[PDB]
DNA sequence: GGCCGCTCAATTGGTCGTAGACAGCTCTAGCACCGCTTAAACGCACGTACGCGCTGTCCCCCGCGTTTTAACCGCCAAGGGGATTACTCCCTAGTCTCCAGGCACGTGTCAGATATATACATCCTGTGCATGTAC
DNA sequence: GTACATGCACAGGATGTATATATCTGACACGTGCCTGGAGACTAGGGAGTAATCCCCTTGGCGGTTAAAACGCGGGGGACAGCGCGTACGTGCGTTTAAGCGGTGCTAGAGCTGTCTACGACCAATTGAGCGGCC
């Protein structure tokens, strides 16, 4: 249910804080919230189907990194 | 007529040439793998591993760690020109970020 | 020539301008949509 | 039963090498044994395209040389040349 | 002071490494997320670290950009008006 | 007799040189009987699609010859197009019509 | 000798789907280079599927999942249902 | 009709015109022959098929199209409707190509 | 030095198709290094193609692949 | 009010145990890699012909140097909205735990789907020609 | 008002096809044991909330100079023929890599011993402020 709202004011503060800005205006948080579900919502939506496609019920740490691939913004350590 | 010598030991390489001709081969990269490829091949990848752990140590060792974490490979490939075009979207588990303030932020 | 058509449909679109009755764009039917854009407006409606 | 097959013995052997006293965390191995793994799949994958838009069937070290002239930056795609062309110079002896 | 112990925690936590978002509300986000894509997934403990560095890596790397934005605007304070424009010159939407 | 994999399947794209496409594109060592039946449908939905809007679009400027202009115009105006062909570019296409808000005078 | 292209099927298709209409040699170049695209593209994605089952076959599941990654939102849908209906005439006719 | 016109009012008629129509912005035989000099510092005596020459056009116009309408954009956040090359450095940077 | 040869009116249109209302001076000179610094790009691509194919001549091809690799694809020329 | 000598309540110090986590073995065993076959097809060398691209001579509309001028930038001044920061109080995130159940993996076994050898025929690509669309 | 570009008619070669053949891949049903979902108990680190206040951004106002738009001038971009250097082919060829079947090297798992840092805690010294003695 309400778990979008679960990533704290001062999660995203500090998420902020180490890309470096000063001063976050208060809009930013309900904002952020919407841009991460959008781009969990992508990286989800393709491992789901590369899980699909393995006739499989359990994402593995390979399904999103592949996603993650697929999406030409590729991550190193969790397998391959 | 027998006793062998590993193809890594006759190209004068690190990385293993057996591993890499078998991966070109099964990888359908081509119907056909010439047999200078994976040689030629295996010594690019030692290269760019010798470099990218050459600046991490570096990084470690500047940062007085005798040890290699994920956090002294981001600093070696952000602190390079080179590297940071050649891994320009790659993320770093448990990396960090380069530490850096843009100016018109610093105060007074 | 029959030119004076587009001539007229650059002035129709600078009164147009001149008004400032105009899209966000700035530019001025279900029957011609696709059976996958039917569907999309379909669920806009929704 | 399944097998691992990672590089890490290799890139082990490497940083022994270059700074003979250093270590290699487990996540810091997990990172390179990505890095090798993502570098490969980039040449071999465009020594592929470079097969098919000249139609050879095979690729050879020459289309290798040219994955690399192409997917690497500057000075590494000069010191990849120079280090391939080296290996298969005493490969070839 | 202020805006000085805001600036000594930027310092913080770029020389810090850490996950920054709260385990439990990721695995919920992830998992609710999913739902509507299928029901009854099982989710590996390690895809859902994978997908948490992934989003914090994104999302700083935006942060970036963003502050880009609001400097080039001579605004110190970030605001939505600026995410709007880098993920739109991002290209991502 | 014979008939076509393209007509049995009742597509006008050519499942046979899709098959041939696969099989020596080197995407596999084995191609399934079912996936160029799968995959010339797919191409053919979409060369369908975009011709239809591109044409759409023709008439709506009264041409009847499709140019790479009418193309642009159909590929930019429905995001799901304009999310799939995303970055590339139109050789003599141009750019959607579009005068950005404030700019466009008081 | 040949220059082996999709020309007279974008052809046939659009005089299915507008019969007046006609189409110049550079939109034929453009659906030519947009059908050989999204093939590319496609295969390729089928490919690396295959790969991380550790299959051989291209299946026609291969190209479904490789079908609803590469295209967006409802277009995947419509896709996916253009070739699950084709499949089912092709093995429907034997 | 009028004389000396009001600012602002031809750009607009401008942005309509050079939107509505596909040609090419960049005069061919400059860019046939500038491409030459990017082509001697890498290899001498290269001979261009009369396509390509073309192609590099259009993708170029397309990336400085392509840039522009970026570019323009952070002039307006920025507010501003005038473009600079502090928006240009910026809008490179944003799309990580270069810096 | 032909790169002088694009044109101030020439950058003017090729902005003006982008939408900008206004000009500043500095671009008609600044944008000739974007613009160097992009055909710096494909050219050392599609030449090391056509080098690779050991023709001579830098054909439809080799500057398409180019493109293609540098995650802008161009359709209507060749394939 | 001012000095100093015992008391007992005060920090700061050094050696032990352990746990994370490599590190270096140290096997040891099972499986890929190397070698040496025989075979056959790719790519190479090398002519030959033809497109095709340089390098060439005519020319108008576009590029561009100069001029006014007006609208936009950048600068500044003032002020109230709003983000920081500093506590405070609470709760839910972290953890480790155990169950206990689901399912990913593996292996034995099968059959059906697919490679591939080859003989026909029908499809579609190069040419040529007819005629209407965009300009 | 015009004719270049598409759109249709035809030949013919290549490739798509039907069928038979052989087989190995993928599908299925079996078990092993891994590990993930749920649900619990407790601590306490981070979060929500608030009050206080500073300063930042927003706005409005101003002057300066910068770009626009107009203008006349003239140069160079756009459009037509001649040579020859390539690019695509055809052939003949041999070197190269595949396939296949062995023997050994080596690499991964598991386990171990081993440090060895690094972090608490205890054991054993000492230092000082707390005070009475004295005149």
């Amino acid at each position: 249910r309400d778990n979008i709202q679960g990533i704290t004011k001062p999660a995203i503060r500090r998420l902020a804080r180490r890309g470096g800005v000063k001063r976050i205006s208060g809009l930013i948080y309900e904002e952020t919230r919407g841009v991460l579900k959008v781009f969990l919502e992508n990286v989800i939506r393709d491992a789901v189907t590369y899980t699909e496609h393995a006739k499989r019920k359990t994402v593995t740490a390979m399904d999103v990194v592949y996603a993650l691939k697929r999406q030409g913004r590729t991550l190193y350590g969790f397998g391959g | 007529r027998a006793k062998a010598k590993t193809r890594s030991s006759r190209a004068g390489l690190q990385f293993p040439v057996g591993r890499v001709h078998r991966l070109l081969r099964k990888g359908n990269y081509s119907e056909r793998v010439g047999a200078g490829a994976p040689v030629y091949l295996a010594a690019v990848l030692e290269y760019l591993t010798a470099e990218i752990l050459e600046l991490a140590g570096n990084a470690a060792r500047d940062n007085k760690k005798t040890r290699i974490i994920p956090r002294h490979l981001q600093l070696a490939i952000r602190n390079d020109e080179e590297l940071n075009k050649l891994l320009g979207r790659v993320t770093i588990a448990q990396g960090g970020v380069l530490p850096n303030i843009q100016a018109v932020l610093l105060p007074k | 020539g029959l030119g004076g058509q587009e001539e007229e449909e650059e002035q129709r679109w600078l009164d147009a301008l001149e008004k400032g009755e105009l899209d966000d764009n700035g530019d001025l039917n279900e029957r011609l949509l696709t059976a996958r854009q039917r569907a999309l407006l379909q669920k806009a409606r929704s | 039963r399944s097998r691992k097959e990672s590089y890490s013995i290799y890139v082990y052997k490497v940083l022994k090498q270059v700074h003979p006293d250093t270590g290699i965390s487990s996540k810091a191995m997990g990172i390179m044994n990505s890095f090798v793994n993502d570098i490969f799949e980039r040449i071999a994958g465009e020594a592929s395209r470079l097969a098919h838009y000249n139609k050879r069937s095979t690729i050879t070290s020459r289309e290798i040389q040219t994955a690399v002239r192409l997917l690497l930056p500057g000075e590494l795609a000069k010191h990849a040349v120079s280090e391939g062309t080296k290996a298969v110079t005493k490969y070839t002896s | 002071r202020p805006g000085t112990v805001a600036l000594r925690e930027i310092r913080r936590y770029q020389k810090s490494t850490e996950l920054l978002i709260r385990k439990l509300p990721f695995q919920r986000l992830v998992r609710e997320i999913a739902q509507d894509f299928k029901t009854d997934l099982r989710f590996q403990s390690s895809a859902v670290m994978a997908l948490q560095e992934a989003c914090e890596a994104y999302l700083v790397g935006l942060f970036e950009d963003t502050n880009l934005c609001a400097i080039h605007a001579k605004r110190v304070t970030i605001m939505p008006k600026d995410i709007q424009l880098a993920r739109r010159i991002r290209g991502e939407r």
